[PDB]
């Protein structure tokens, strides 16, 4: 089946965490565990295996320990870099078999612009029009789209992209707006209203204006 | 160095099997254990089956009904059979080599097993996706400078985007795309300074080359 992990934990910068992972006496009880670092957009990279065993390139503010049922992984002075689904697992009843663990979401707390784009020429060919407003490097990742048309706030056709972890521990997103070039040319200017934390950023786009 | 090249359809349909094949390149077949670990979009790791290197097979025994793991030596090559798909066998596969020794335990004077596997080396995980061409636009901004590449209306994910055959790695930011209510879907890579972008799309088999200028 799978490890117990609390799937969810925060811990602050430059400070010590740890990512409990229990299970059985048949499991975790045997006490081979291994550790799993899975940052978004990056491959899976092994950190400790074997309980206490940093693997290749692992610093050892990585610390693997055990205490009977439940092995425990603990980062000591966490970075931005540290932000990532951590993962155990041991083997059970057969060296070919593996379970792993729910994986926990690590969070660090002391860490404290969007282009926007008219549609190509060639697409309004096929009467289609998109806008795109495309947000990135901005933390915390919790942004509010909204699009403005001339003072008034547009429902229709919204698309918008949950916030994804960028390799700099920044999150960025995308949002489409989807219209046809006929209501394209009808109103007068558009915007793209996104907000951070209280701050509005926008950035606007005129039909006539921009050609 | 050490590597592990994960080559196989991006996109199948229900009730049919999947095939993937992984290459090896930088160690031996007959030196290394080759094991098999997906993952679901939104679900943990989930162990498939491992090959060492004598032959033997060994899968997870809620699959093993539905897997089958073979390798050739001389190809330096694994493969993964999944039969009867289903769509939630959706996933990113990752292809791996794991280290698996049975540990014996006998009293502290001198029968008992305590077992062992972990992941070594992971690949990069190709998303299968249990078909739609893109549609390519390039974007320019309106009267530093800020150039773009639209990818519009494709299914199934994923795309791989570059600029200038690989020679323009600065400055990049490819975006993650949104799933329209449509299902297609529409992902954009920036570029921030004869700008080229190529896009590729493994399950239409699509290569096009379409420049942006201001």
């Amino acid at each position: 089946a799978v490890l117990n992990q609390p799937s969810s934990v925060s811990g602050s910068l430059g400070q010590r965490v740890s990512i409990t992972c229990s299970g059985s006496s048949s499991n975790v009880g045997n006490g081979y565990v291994s550790w799993y670092q899975l940052i978004p957009g990056s491959a899976p990279r092994t950190l400790i295996y074997g309980d206490t065993s940093r693997a290749s390139g692992v610093p050892d503010r990585f610390s693997g320990s055990r205490s009977g049922n439940t092995a425990t992984l603990t980062i000591s002075s966490l970075q931005a870099e540290d932000e990532a689904d951590y993962f155990c697992a041991s083997a059970e009843d057969s060296s070919s078999n593996a379970v792993f663990g729910s994986g926990t979401t690590l969070t660090v707390l002391g860490q404290p612009s969007v282009t926007l784009f008219p549609p190509s020429t060639e697409e309004l060919n096929g009467n289609k029009a998109t806008l795109v407003c495309l947000i990135s490097d901005f933390y915390p990742g919790s942004v509010t789209v909204v699009w403005k048309a001339d003072g008034s706030t547009i429902t229709r056709n919204v698309e918008t992209t949950r916030a994804s972890k960028q390799s700099n521990s920044k999150y960025a997103a995308s949002s489409y707006l989807s219209l046809t070039s006929s209501d394209w040319k009808s109103k007068g200017s558009y915007s793209c209203e996104v907000t951070h934390e209280g701050s509005t950023v926008t950035k606007t786009v005129k039909p006539s204006e921009c050609s | 160095q050490v590597q592990l090249r994960e080559s196989g359809p991006s996109l199948v349909k229900p009730s049919q099997t999947l095939s993937l094949t992984c290459t090896a390149s930088g160690f031996s077949l007959s030196d290394k254990a080759v094991g098999w670990v997906r993952q679901a979009p939104g679900k943990a790791l989930e162990w498939l089956g491992s090959i060492d290197t004598g032959g033997s097979t060994g899968y997870n025994p809620g699959l093993k009904s539905r897997l089958s793991i073979t390798k050739d030596n001389s190809e330096s090559q694994v493969s993964l059979s999944v039969s009867s798909v289903t769509t939630e066998d959706s996933a990113t596969y990752y292809c791996t080599t794991v280290h698996q020794y049975t540990h014996k335990r006998c009293p502290d004077g001198y029968a008992g097993s305590s077992y062992e596997l972990y992941v070594d080396a992971w690949g990069q995980g190709l998303l299968v996706t249990v078909t739609t061409a893109p549609k390519v636009y390039p974007l320019s901004s309106c009267c530093t400078v800020t150039l773009g590449c639209l990818v519009s209306s494709y299914m199934p994910e994923p795309v791989t985007v570059t600029w200038n055959s690989g020679a323009l790695k600065s400055g990049v930011h490819t975006f993650p795309a949104v799933l329209q209510s449509s299902g297609l879907y529409s992902l954009s890579s920036m570029v921030t300074v004869t700008f080229t972008c190529n896009v590729a799309h493994p399950a239409s088999s699509t290569k096009v080359d379409k420049a942006v200028e201001p």
